[PDB]
């Protein structure tokens, strides 16, 4: 997916 | 009565499009954006229930959604009946725990919420995330909201929120703490609170500040 991800 | 809504997260186009032929067969509203009238979000997860944070994934919790799996979707279909979601609501995340039930914790702790009583400045810049977005994750998560530095009701407790990263060309992020007499800490606590449902101690997420 292209939704930003936060790790 | 009251009409189940769904967003999805971390799905390709071809899983969407599953899940899109799926809400048209049972007539489940679909959509593109997270509101109040979103009752479930549909996130990508590993067999175990685990998934990525995703800006959706934050929301759907801080505003006490049904968090679920796509392995929902595609198990439901497998049986060509929809199954009970609830069997599959979102357990963990690759940060904060595989298994610290988020979601769970949001969704029955609606009365408590992990920021009462706290006023929140998302102090800008900030990226990926807009920041209108993480302003309104803190008040579903009972905080209230304050634009300016100057803004903050004196007698409550305050909370300047910055991510140092999106500081083009300021070491800016140290100098906050002379505008006001408020914790500086950066988004990941809100962030990793959010996740967990449950406030974090401020503590390991401070940023030194210079007087």
């Amino acid at each position: 997916s292209t939704s930003p991800t936060f790790n | 009565n009251k009409r189940m809504s769904m967003v999805v997260s971390g799905l390709t186009p071809e899983e969407f499009m599953l899940v899109y032929k799926f809400a048209r067969k049972h007539h489940i509203t679909l959509t593109n954006l997270i509101t109040e009238e979103t009752t479930h979000v549909v996130m990508k997860t590993d067999a175990e229930f685990v998934c990525e944070r995703t800006l959706k994934y934050f929301l759907g919790i801080a505003g006490g959604k049904w968090v679920v799996s796509y392995f929902w979707v595609t198990q439901s279909i497998k049986e060509r009946k929809m199954l009970n979601e609830h069997d599959f609501e979102v357990r963990g995340d690759v940060v904060n725990g595989r298994n610290h039930q988020g979601p769970k914790r949001a969704r029955e702790s609606q009365d408590r919420k992990i920021f009462r009583g706290l006023e929140i400045c998302c102090y800008g810049p900030f990226t990926n995330m807009p920041t209108d977005q993480l302003e309104w994750m803190v008040q579903l998560c009972g905080a209230s909201v304050v634009k300016e530095l100057s803004s903050f009701t004196l007698g409550v407790h305050p909370i300047v929120v910055v991510q140092p990263d999106a500081w083009t060309e300021d070491n800016g992020f140290h100098a906050i703490g002379q505008m006001c007499e408020a914790p500086v800490v950066t988004r990941k606590w809100v962030l990793d609170s959010v996740a967990l449902y449950q406030c974090q101690e401020l503590d390991t997420y401070l940023i030194p500040q210079i007087p």
